[PDB]
RNA sequence: ACGGGUGACGGGGAAUCAGGGUUCGAUUCCGGAGAGGGAGCCUGAGAAACGGCUACCACAUCCAAGGAAGGCAGCAGGCGCGCAAAUUACCCACUCCCGACCCGGGGAGGUAGUGACGAAAAAUAACAAUACAGGACUCUUUCGAGGCCCUGUAAUUGGAAUGAGUCCACUUUAAAUCCUUUAACGAGGAUCCAUUGGAGGGCAAGUCUGGUGCCAGCAGCCGCGGUAAUUCCAGCUCCAAU
C-alpha cells in the first residue's frame, strides 16, 4: 500500500473510419486559420463538444420541473456562458445542440493574440505565447490550449518584464549593440 | 524594493507562539536568502531575529511572489524546548551525533549474542 | 531454377549507385502550414479533370 | 426468440448453451484440443535451436522454391518448419544458430503459396534479422 | 441430486459500448488461505503460531567423526522456469504503530536510482525588403497602369526573438536531486540536421527512370514477376500518423 493516485484520462478518439475523401480535407483548414500544429491538438476539441453534447441529450429525456435538469440545467449553461460561446439570450438548452466547433477554437489564447491588436500574423501568436512574451493579470501564459474567460478578455497584454514591452535590453539588439562598441576598438 | 505581507495569523498560548503566512513580492531579482527574510521581520514585530523561524517557500512563475509559514515565539529558552531538531540545525544550535543507521544496526545484533556485563566489551 | 544455392540473386546483382543530397526537412505545425497553402488558398479551379499531386503524364 | 413464455427463462437458456458449441471461433475455443496441438502451447513468440535449411517449394499458378528453416524449440522439444521473409537474409542463419519464432498473420493458418507454414522469424541471437538486412548491426566473429 | 473438470481464491470493480449485451478481474479496500511437504502442541485475553517449539518425509550448513544447527510466498539480491518484470542505495522529518514512554525502535512507511507499462502540457522556427507567379478591382475586344487588400515559394539580402545547453547563488529538504525563480556565456545549412511505414485495387499517393528475365523475391485477401514489371531490387518524386 502506497501514498499516490493513478489517476488518469485521454483526451481525444480516433474515427472509426481511415483513408476517407471527404473528412481528409475539412480537419486541415483548422490547421490553417488558427495555426495548429498537429491532428491531435483537433481532435481534442471535439471530444470536449461531444462530452456536452451527450449530457444535453441525457437532460432532454427528463420532464420539466424535475428538480436534477433545472439545477444541472443551469450549471451546464453557465458553464458555457462565463466563456461566451452560448450567448444571454439561449438559456434554453435545444439551443445548446446547435453549437460548433469553431466557436470553441478561437478562445484558445493563440487565437486571442491575433485578432486584439497585437500580433501581424496568427503563426506569430503561437511563438509569441511559446518564448513567454504574454500576460493575463499579471501572470505569464505559456499555453496556447489556454481556453480564454469572457471576464479577463480586456487584461491580455504584453508582460512587464519584457523587450516587447518595458525592459532591459536583449540577447541578439544588446550584443550586436555591445559588438559595435568591440569594433571600434 | 523588497516588500513583505503576512496572511492567515494566529497566536498559540498553548504553544507559546504566533504563527502566520509570510507572503513575498520581489518583481526582478532571484528567490531571496532568509537571513534577509528573518531580520526584515524583526522590526514588523519589534524582537531580535534570535526567535523566529521561517521554512517553506514555493515560489511563482513568471517571477513574483513566494509563500512561506513563518512563526515566531517567545524566549529562546522555549524555542528550543518546542520546535523541530532540523529547524534548530540550520540556525545552528543542535547538533546529533556522528553515525549513520548502517553502523548502529550492526552493533545491536553483536550485542545480542553476548550476555551479561559480557556486552560492555562488544562496545570498545 | 534454383535450390538454396541461387538465393540473394538480385539483391546482389543490381547496380548500388549512391543516393542524392538535398536541401533540409521541416516539421511540425511550420511544415503542415506548408501543405495548408499548397491544396487551397490558391488554387485555380483548373478545367476538365486534375491531376495528382505526385503527376507525371 | 421462438418460445415466448413469461415463465421460460431456462428452456430459454438451456438452448442457447447446447447451441454455442456448434459455434467454432468458440468451440477451437471451448475445449483443451486447440492448445494439446499448438507448438507455442499459448503464446506470442517462442524461441528455438535451428538444425537444417530447407527450400519449400509453392502451389500454382505461381512458381519460386521458397527458403524456410526446420527449427527445435526448447519448452516443448518440439520440431516446426517456419520461413524466413527478407531478401538474401537465409545466408544469416548459420546451421544450429537460435532464433525468436513468432506468427505469420491470421492465428493457424497460413499466408499464400507455401503449405504447411505457419510461423516466421523476428530475430536470431539478441538482435533483429531486419536490422542485418539494412545492416544496421553486424555479426560477431 | 451424485460424479468429474475449470489456464477457478471471493467481493468493491475493468475494457468494450444506440438500446440489449459479450469478455476480464494474481493486483494499493473488505473478506478468506498459506508460510518446502504433511502431523502436533508449550506460553497465553487473543496460535494449532511457525523471522516460537518436537518429530517423520523431500532437500540443505560446519566437524578434531564423538557431535551440532538450518525454512526471503518480509526489503534488497542471485541461481533456475522462460516470449516474459529495477538499486545487496537513504531516513524516522511526514504518515501511523508498539512500550515501563512528552525521551527508544519500525526495509510498515517516507525519499532518490533504473523505467518509450500506460496518462497529460508542449520545441525542430518567426518577421522585413529585392528578384519572380496568380485573382479580384479602376480601365483595356486583347497590350499595358495602379496593385491599395495581397496570395505564394526562392543555399537572394537583413537584422529582430527564443528555447536546447554550459553555470555563481538563493529556493527545495531529515540531507540531496528534480520543477519554480536569476546574473554570466550560448544559432542561418538556425549540422543545435524526425522518424516509422506505403503508393494496381479494397484504402491516401507516379501509367516516371536505371537492374532482374516464373529466377531472386513480393502479396494479410484478389494478385504480381513469362527479356517494354503502375506490384520484386533499387534512383528522383509523392501520401498518412508523428
Amino acid at each position: 500500500p502506497v501514498a499516490r493516485s493513478w489517476v488518469c484520462r485521454k483526451t481525444y478518439v480516433t474515427p472509426r473510419r481511415p483513408f476517407e475523401k471527404s473528412r481528409l480535407d475539412q480537419e486541415l483548414k483548422l490547421i490553417g486559420e488558427y495555426g495548429l500544429r498537429n491532428k491531435r491538438e483537433v481532435w481534442r476539441v471535439k471530444f470536449t463538444l461531444a462530452k456536452i453534447r451527450k449530457a444535453a441529450r441525457e437532460l432532454l429525456t427528463l420532464d420539466e420541473k424535475d428538480p436534477r435538469r433545472l439545477f444541472e440545467g443551469n450549471a451546464l449553461l453557465r458553464r458555457l456562458v462565463r466563456i461566451g460561446v452560448l450567448d444571454e439570450g439561449k438559456m434554453k438548452l435545444d439551443y445548446i445542440l446547435g453549437l460548433k466547433i469553431e466557436d470553441f477554437l478561437e478562445r484558445r489564447l493563440q487565437t486571442q493574440v491575433f485578432k486584439l491588436g497585437l500580433a501581424k500574423s496568427i503563426h506569430h501568436a503561437r511563438v509569441l505565447i511559446r518564448q513567454r512574451h504574454i500576460r493575463v493579470r499579471k501572470q505569464v501564459v505559456n499555453i496556447p490550449s489556454f481556453i480564454v474567460r469572457l471576464d479577463s478578455q480586456k487584461h491580455i497584454d504584453f508582460s512587464l518584464r519584457s523587450p516587447y514591452g518595458g525592459g532591459r535590453p536583449g540577447r541578439v539588439k544588446r550584443k550586436n549593440a555591445k559588438k559595435g562598441q568591440g569594433g571600434a576598438g | 524594493t523588497v516588500t513583505i505581507r503576512t496572511r492567515k495569523f494566529m497566536t498559540n498560548r498553548l504553544l507559546q507562539r504566533k504563527q502566520m503566512v509570510i507572503d513575498v513580492l520581489h518583481p526582478g531579482k532571484a528567490t531571496v536568502p532568509k537571513t534577509e527574510i528573518r531580520e526584515k521581520l524583526a522590526k514588523m514585530y519589534k524582537t531580535t531575529p534570535d526567535v523566529i523561524f521561517v521554512f517553506g517557500f514555493r515560489t511563482h512563475f513568471g517571477g513574483g511572489k513566494t509563500t512561506g509559514f513563518g512563526m515566531i515565539y517567545d524566549s529562546l529558552d522555549y524555542a528550543k524546548k518546542n520546535e523541530p531538531k532540523h529547524r534548530l540545525a540550520r540556525h545552528g544550535l543542535y547538533e546529533k551525533k556522528k553515525t549513520s543507521r548502517k553502523q548502529r544496526k550492526e552493533r545491536k545484533n553483536r550485542m545480542k549474542k553476548v550476555r551479561g556485563t559480557a556486552k560492555a566489551n562488544v562496545g570498545a | 531454377h534454383g535450390s538454396l544455392a541461387r538465393v540473394g540473386k538480385v539483391r546482389g546483382q543490381t547496380l548500388k549507385v549512391a543516393k542524392q543530397e538535398k536541401k533540409k526537412k521541416r516539421t511540425g505545425r511550420a511544415k503542415r502550414r506548408m501543405q495548408y497553402n499548397r491544396r487551397f488558398v490558391n488554387v485555380v479551379p483548373t478545367f476538365g479533370k486534375k491531376k495528382g499531386p505526385n503527376a507525371n503524364s | 426468440g421462438k418460445c415466448r413464455g413469461l415463465r421460460t427463462a431456462r428452456k430459454l437458456r438451456s438452448h442457447r448453451r447446447d447451441q454455442k458449441w456448434h459455434d467454432k471461433q468458440y468451440k477451437k475455443a471451448h475445449l483443451g484440443t486447440a492448445l494439446k496441438a499448438n507448438p507455442f502451447g499459448g503464446a506470442s513468440h517462442a524461441k528455438g535451436i535451428v538444425l537444417e535449411k530447407v527450400g519449400v517449394e509453392a502451389k500454382q499458378p505461381n512458381s519460386a522454391i521458397r527458403k524456410c528453416v526446420r527449427v527445435q524449440l526448447i519448452k516443448n522439444g518440439k520440431k516446426i518448419t517456419a520461413f524466413v521473409p527478407n531478401d538474401g537474409c537465409l545466408n544469416f542463419i548459420e546451421e544450429n544458430d537460435e532464433v525468436l519464432v513468432a506468427g505469420f498473420g491470421r492465428k493457424g493458418h497460413a499466408v499464400g503459396d507455401i503449405p504447411g507454414v505457419r510461423f516466421k522469424v523476428v530475430k536470431v541471437a539478441n538482435v533483429s534479422l531486419l536490422a542485418l538486412y539494412k545492416g544496421k548491426k553486424e555479426r560477431p566473429r
